[PDB]
RNA sequence: CGGUCCGGCCGGGAACUCAAAGGAGACUGCCAGUGAUAAACUGGAGGAAGGUGGGGAUGACGUCAAGUCAUCAUGGCCCUUACGACCAGGGCUACACACGUGCUACAAUGGCGCAUACAAAGAGAAGCGACCUCGCGAGAGCAAGCGGACCUCAUAAAGUGCGUCGUAGUCCGGAUUGGAGUCUGCAACUCGACUCCAUGAAGUCGGAAUCGCUAGUAAUCGUGGAUCAGAAUGCCACGGUG
């Protein structure tokens, strides 16, 4: 009866990790929906370009935080069991909740 | 910056999770609200704040690589003295040159 | 400042309550406490308070009931 | 440089249908608070309504008709020397010159409300009766009389 | 008629020459004006003999001027006798506002001609 | 357009917005003119847009062999019973005087009190905190909603409008000085913030002389975050008026 989450920073890894979860969730459930989105976020920051003084010279860094609710059609006991051992590479973050 | 600065957090940061971030929310066990102008708790609470160095205060992250306190930025994961050399090596995930 | 009826003493003074109004026949008691407060009754206790190099002879009235020990122990001299 | 304006366009006053009354609030306003200048325009015209012999719809234009010069004197460098020369006052400035002098006068004044400080200058701006007030125009009277070298 | 003001300007609202001066404050000194029949919005002239008896009734409730300055001055002169940090800083011309005499002590120093 | 947790909630749609991607379109293409008649320019039509469409990213050779072994290493030197580091107390915000820059005002194209119209971008469960109560008040004490896209932080403020006021160092201001407290914390005395009854000064262009850019630019008012046990007016960002 559970619900799922996927969170990342890479614009392609978010889909490659989706394509791991919705397949692990389909291997024990025949009815399909495909992935649902939201929420996406962005963030930018500045730093001094050199380690000693040089405080007028700076460089621009940014990130884009990607998240999917994904949705699972049958969250059945046999299907959540496959998600207790979810691997799925490093570089993303997930949840299982009720 | 000194080699002594690298382990200075070890006891401080541990008591931050243990007591220094909930002891005021749980204070009703070392307090009274029924007796007017009467103390039976101050000397046992001052005994709890008797130890030093480990405080709710005094707490600094530092650059664990050098001991340098200044120029720390949590959004970068690393203090700015080492950021360009680490980020151009590709060591910090996912920092890159892309500019504005 | 800030506190009604003034604060309670430090624990390192709570262990020294036998020398609160009398120092004895000995030299005035050398005190590095400057952040701690005076006893609400303390006259006849002879003390010498630290200034960062030496200890200075301080003067206290029977009417002084709450002051930090540094607040009446000077540190500077002009030029 | 060369590849520059000219004059950028401005939208005429929505109530009067005039581009002079649009430039007027743009130079009158301060700190970009044009909403207060929209309460000073026409509110400063209270004592001019019956007094205007061109009727109310020209009671401000009359103060701009008072002065419409063709040249102004400027002092310009030719080398180790600096001389007075006449420069042309074009149709685009010919109608906006006195408008710029009246707002300076009102801003330099300090009695009553701004809608009354503005009315003090506007009352004499086509009469010119005050003492040492036509010194204002010596920069064009010295230009219609320029001799220079040829 | 006046009750607490001493300055020359006439026909103003019943607060400027009634409150916030020498010791009378503004917190209880204005509530009494309605009992005297005096309004606190817009300039007024209803304070005369008769109305003022409702204000001359307030006795032993407050202190003003030199006796209020005596209260603070003695409350500092008791400390100027002692080796206290603010004792010498009120026996000598020194700041107590936590100042930097390298940059700004201008109120305590003066001109700056 | 039916049904109705009265709700885009379900049926209906995939379009607009809002957030995201990939293309196509602008090429001197087109006319006449100019140009050692050539490169390319000068106007007009047509177009959302015209001439690298517009805007960004990018530092050739050379510049003082710059500032720094105070982030680092790393060759050498000096100290090593210390110039090393662990506590504790004073100091790095001494001052009869100089330099270096901002912000808020000196007001009425302005303030104040009471209404009134409209946000962008961020923050947050040992949290963001809606309320009510005690009280003079900070706040304490309990606590709705919410797991952070149908909640909280949050009446955006300036502006608009009404009431009110002057050339008075002012209705104002409340800078300063004690006394009370409120918070966080061995600890705020000294160097912290918030509050209240009281008191009370400065500012009405401002030295010789000089500073800076071409439009959403200058000018000007609010909102957010970082640091953080506990404070900014500085640091990084957001939108309104223009």
């Amino acid at each position: 009866r559970i619900r799922i989450r996927l969170k990342a920073f890479d614009h392609r890894l978010i889909d490659q990790a989706t394509a791991e979860i919705v397949e692990t969730a389909k291997r024990t459930g025949a009815q399909v929906r495909g992935p649902i989105p939201l929420p996406t976020r962005k963030e930018r920051f500045t730093v001094l370009i050199s380690p000693h003084v040089n405080k007028d010279a700076r460089d621009q860094y940014e990130i884009r935080t990607h998240l999917r609710l994904v949705d699972i059609v049958e969250p059945t006991e046999k299907t959540v069991d496959a998600l207790m051992r979810l691997d799925l590479a490093a570089g993303v973050d997930v949840q299982i909740s009720l | 910056a000194k080699q002594s600065m690298k382990a200075r957090e070890v006891k401080r940061v541990a008591l931050a999770d243990k007591y220094f971030a909930k002891r005021a929310e749980l204070k009703a066990i070392i307090s009274d609200v029924n007796a007017s102008d009467e103390d039976r708790w101050n000397a046992v609470l001052k005994l709890q704040t008797l130890p030093r160095d480990s405080s709710p205060s005094r707490q600094r992250n530092r650059c664990r690589q050098t001991g340098r306190p200044h120029g720390f930025l949590r959004k970068f994961g690393l203090s700015r003295i080492k950021v360009r050399e680490a980020a151009m090596r590709g060591e910090i995930p996912g920092l890159k040159k892309a500019s504005w | 400042r800030s506190l009604k009826k003034g604060p309670f003493i430090d624990l390192h003074l709570l262990k020294k309550v036998e020398k609160a109004v009398e120092s004895g026949d000995k030299k005035p008691l050398r005190t590095w406490s400057r952040r701690s407060t005076i006893f609400p009754n303390m006259i006849g206790l002879t003390i010498a308070v630290h200034n960062g190099r030496q200890h200075v002879p301080v003067f206290v009235t029977d009417e002084m009931v709450g002051h930090k020990l540094g607040e009446f122990a000077p540190t500077r001299t002009y030029r | 440089r060369r590849r520059v304006i000219g004059q950028r366009k401005i939208l005429p006053d929505p109530k009067f249908g005039s581009e002079l009354l649009a430039k007027f609030v743009n130079i009158l306003m301060v700190d970009g608070k044009k909403s207060t200048a929209e309460s000073i325009v026409y509110s400063a015209l209270e004592t001019l309504a019956q007094r205007s012999g061109k009727s109310e719809l020209e009671a401000f234009e009359v103060a701009l008709e008072n002065v419409r010069p063709t040249v102004e004197v400027k002092s310009r460098r030719v080398g180790g020397s600096t001389y007075q020369v006449p420069v042309e006052v074009r149709p685009v400035r010919r109608n906006a010159l006195a408008m710029r002098w009246i707002v300076e006068a009102a801003r330099k004044r300090g009695d009553k409300s701004m809608a009354l400080r503005l009315a003090n200058e506007l009352s004499d701006a086509a009469e010119n009766k005050g003492t040492a007030v036509k010194k204002r125009e010596d920069v064009h009277r010295m230009a219609e009389a320029n001799k220079a070298f040829a | 008629a006046r009750i607490a003001g001493i300055n020359i300007p006439d026909h103003k609202h019943a607060v400027i020459a009634l409150t916030s001066i020498y010791g009378v404050g503004k917190t209880r000194s204005k509530a009494i004006l309605a009992a005297a029949g005096i309004a606190e919005d817009v300039k007024i002239s209803e304070l005369s003999e008769g109305q003022i008896d409702t204000l001359r009734d307030e006795v032993a409730k407050f202190v003003v001027e030199g006796d209020l300055r005596r209260e603070i001055s003695m409350s500092i002169k008791r400390l100027m006798d002692l080796g206290c940090y603010r004792g010498l800083r009120h026996r000598r011309g020194l700041p107590v506002r936590g100042q930097r005499t390298k940059t700004n002590a201008r109120t305590r120093k003066g001109p700056r001609k």
